RNA sequence: AGAGGUGAAAUUCUUAGACCGCACCAAGACGAACUACAGCGAAGGCAUUCUUCAAGGAUACCUUCCUCAAUCAAGAACCAAAGUGUGGAGAUCGAAGAUGAUUAGAGACCAUUGUAGUCCACACUGCAAACGAUGACACCCAUGAAUUGGGGAUCUCUAUUCGCACGGGAAUAUCCUCAGCACACGCGAAAGCUUUGAGGUUACAGUCUCAGGGGGGAGUACGUUCGCAAGAGUGAAACUUAAAGAAAUUGACGGAAUGGCACCACAAGACGUGGAGCGUGCGGUUUAAUUUGACUCAACACG
């Protein structure tokens, strides 16, 4: 039957995360002319942050990050950043009636060639006192948070190359630094990056991959 | 075997048009030193039915009414 | 027999389970992280001899069952989830052979974890298929 | 006729707006003004009570202090199919006024 | 190895690999949740972001001006959807059309489809439950909690939370104020209206204007102006008719809901009634006469 024809690898994540090899797949024997790695670059493969870390127990197991297969070596496969997600009830959870959603959207060239959307999610608060039945924000006022979590992510995230990019996204860094500078202007209930799947791939360097991984792990198999 | 031996913990109720069955929920009847209980499955019964019966289960774990 | 990972025996290897209940029918389909790959398919037809009781939910539980039946066959130990609404214009709320897939997996010794909700939404919509009036 | 409501139905006072897009029906399809339309939103459990011992037993990470997700939607139906479905019912002439808004 | 779709199916798609699962790519539409008895616009209408171009209201002010104003036959501009013309576009949905069901019949309602169309530019059309079925401008008019703009005070109410960089800031709290959408008198046939009037009207008078005069016939006919056309504006009579209509009430009824209750109701279900043997009653046909009442439950072993 078909198991048997199929072989299995383990997918290695970028050396910045906590469990390297998170996932367990399938491919094809190399077959003739076909090639069993060929087949294997660009598969994107997910995972969950709080499974991904070990970090997170307090409050995230709600990212996703995916990842593609940029290279095959040995029994294993090497990745590279791809997206990361907010999930689906977690973003649903957000919502309330009587406040207002500010959402923008970011595009970054980083350091490493990699150009990437950002979107970002702003909700208004009721304040303390607040008698009054509407959290709604002057549009005014919602503006001028657009130029701001723009020129944050642009200037923060532009110097900086993926390698450390994904750990200011992944370790929330950023979304820190993002309600700090931005909560003097509106009260902001929560402020959150819900996806920043990156666009543009700049090349492919096995050096640049290879010392993004370090010291990667045995995959007998 | 096919014998799997339970309570009914109570009448959860009337169920269904004419007056026949009866929406009840079922405490597994088997013992075990590791005491498998489902704890409850909810059941409907066909004819009369009362506070310690027995019902044997041909058909297990079985989710019941939901739906209609 | 079993066709496994070389994992030192009683560890787990997660799979993905994309579970798409409409109301006219069900899919249990068992996939890899990416889902390029998949190793059981079974439809809540494909055990059902009608068309009135394809959907029903004591249908997905006899597929779910020949899932398991097939993963313990591929080493498939714990499965994540991927739960499924009929789609994106038409309806949002989950069909009735939902639940009746994921117990039929619980218990039948499937390790489960981190079920999510894929059903595609809409942010922005193309017509219903209803005519202006509905459909009556 | 006689005007059976001082609102005619909708959200909409005459001076205000005057157009309203109007949306489909969850459950039919009927085109009806975003006012007009009767709105619920949700936030379901994904498994009933019964399913989620079996299953949040069956989880490592997951049943404890965390726990599981749920299916959040809006609901806009027609007023027709807002009757049948029974979310809404007809009621006595002196208790036709009565908002509940979203008190507790 | 099924898929789809339904009340159940079938027409339709499938080993020539559909359904399903990932990542993308192409095209056209669309802007969910936030979204409200919220805002803006003369109405029609208007929902992603960034840039950009002219405007608009409200407010602020010990600026300027000095009657310049209100409403309006004719006249002009704008007007949703469908339509129409020439090019584009063609994803979704979809008049006509085709097919399968349903049905006594059933292109209908339901399902798989599908053309015009839906979208865009440039022209026409001007025919809506174009509604608040409520003309425009002005005055007077009590109450409670709210809401969107702007402004003022607190810096008797002064107070909360956030901390170069679009910032001597942003939001809130108390109170006031102008301007917007809304949730006591009096009037009204009643429903109801109320500082957002249908109030301040037999105690009848602030100003301008539009339309109505029992129901039909009929927004028809002729004429005429406008339109590519569809049609639009203007608009009778003969003749016919005693009511049509409005609000409210009490009944009745509902394949509306909500509590209930019944073996003349059902379930679960016991015993035979239905069609031969035969007791009469009825209907009938018959004959001098087959005397006659009573025909759903409440007529027929009954008088």
């Amino acid at each position: 039957e078909t198991m048997a024809r199929k072989e299995w690898y383990d997918v290695v994540a970028p050396a910045n995360f906590e469990k390297r090899q998170f996932a367990k797949t399938i491919c094809n024997k190399t077959q003739g002319t076909r090639i069993a790695a060929d087949v294997l670059r660009g598969r994107v493969f997910e995972a969950n942050l709080a499974d991904l870390n070990q970090s997170a127990g307090e409050e995230e197991a709600y990212r996703k990050v995916r990842f593609t297969v940029q290279e095959v070596q040995g029994r294993n496969l090497l990745t590279q950043f791809h997206s990361m997600e907010v999930t689906t009830d977690k973003m649903a959870s957000l919502l309330r009636k009587w406040c207002t959603t500010m959402e923008t959207t970011v595009e970054v060239k980083t350091a490493d060639g990699y150009t990437m959307r950002l979107f970002v999610v702003a909700f208004t608060k009721p304040q303390a006192n607040q008698q009054s039945r509407n959290c709604y924000a002057k549009q005014r006022l919602v503006k001028w948070l657009r130029m701001r979590i723009t020129k944050m992510i642009k200037r923060r995230l532009s110097k900086v190359q993926i390698k450390e990019a994904v750990s200011l996204l992944t370790r929330n860094v950023l979304s820190d630094a993002l309600v700090r500078r931005c909560n003097p202007i509106l009260p902001l209930r929560e402020l959150r990056i819900r996806k920043v799947r990156v666009v543009r791939t700049p090349k492919f360097d096995a050096q640049a991959l290879l010392s993004a991984h370090g010291t990667i792990p045995a995959s007998v198999e | 075997d096919q014998a799997q031996v339970g309570l009914i913990i109570k009448v959860l109720g009337r169920t269904g048009s004419r007056g026949n069955v009866t929406q009840v929920r079922v405490r597994l009847m088997a013992e075990a030193g590791s005491p498998d209980y489902n704890r409850t499955i909810v059941r409907n019964v066909k004819g009369p039915c009362k506070e310690n019966d027995m019902l044997s289960l041909m058909e297990t774990e079985r989710e019941a009414r939901r739906l209609k | 027999k079993a066709y496994g990972p070389n994992v030192k025996k009683g560890d787990l290897v997660y799979g993905v389970v994309h579970i798409f209940a409409s109301f006219n029918d069900t899919f249990v389909h068992v996939t890899d992280m990416s889902g390029r790959e998949t190793y059981v398919k079974v439809t809540g037809g494909m055990k059902v001899k009608a068309d009135r009781d394809e959907s029903s939910p004591y249908a997905a539980m006899m597929a779910a069952q020949d899932v398991v039946a097939r993963c313990k066959e591929c080493g498939i130990n714990a499965l994540h989830v991927k739960m499924r609404a009929v789609g994106g214009v038409r309806t949002k709320s989950p069909g009735p052979g939902a639940q009746a897939a994921l117990r039929a997996l619980a218990r039948a010794g499937m390790k489960i974890g981190r079920i999510e909700d894929v059903t595609p939404i809409p942010t922005d919509s193309t017509r219903r298929k209803g005519s202006r009036r509905g459909r009556r | 006729m006689t005007t059976k409501r001082r609102n005619h139905g909708r959200s909409k006072p005459a001076h205000s707006r005057g157009r309203v897009k109007p949306i489909h029906c969850f459950n039919c399809g009927r085109l009806t003004p975003k006012d007009k339309a009767v709105g619920r939103f949700v936030v379901r459990r994904m498994l009933d009570a019964a399913s989620a011992r079996d299953v949040a037993e069956a989880s490592p990470v997951y049943g404890a202090n965390f726990p599981m997700p749920k299916l959040y939607m809006k609901q806009r139906f027609c007023i027709a199919c807002a009757i049948h479905s029974r979310t809404v019912r007809a009621r006595p002439v002196g208790n036709r006024k009565i908002r509940y808004t979203k008190k507790v």
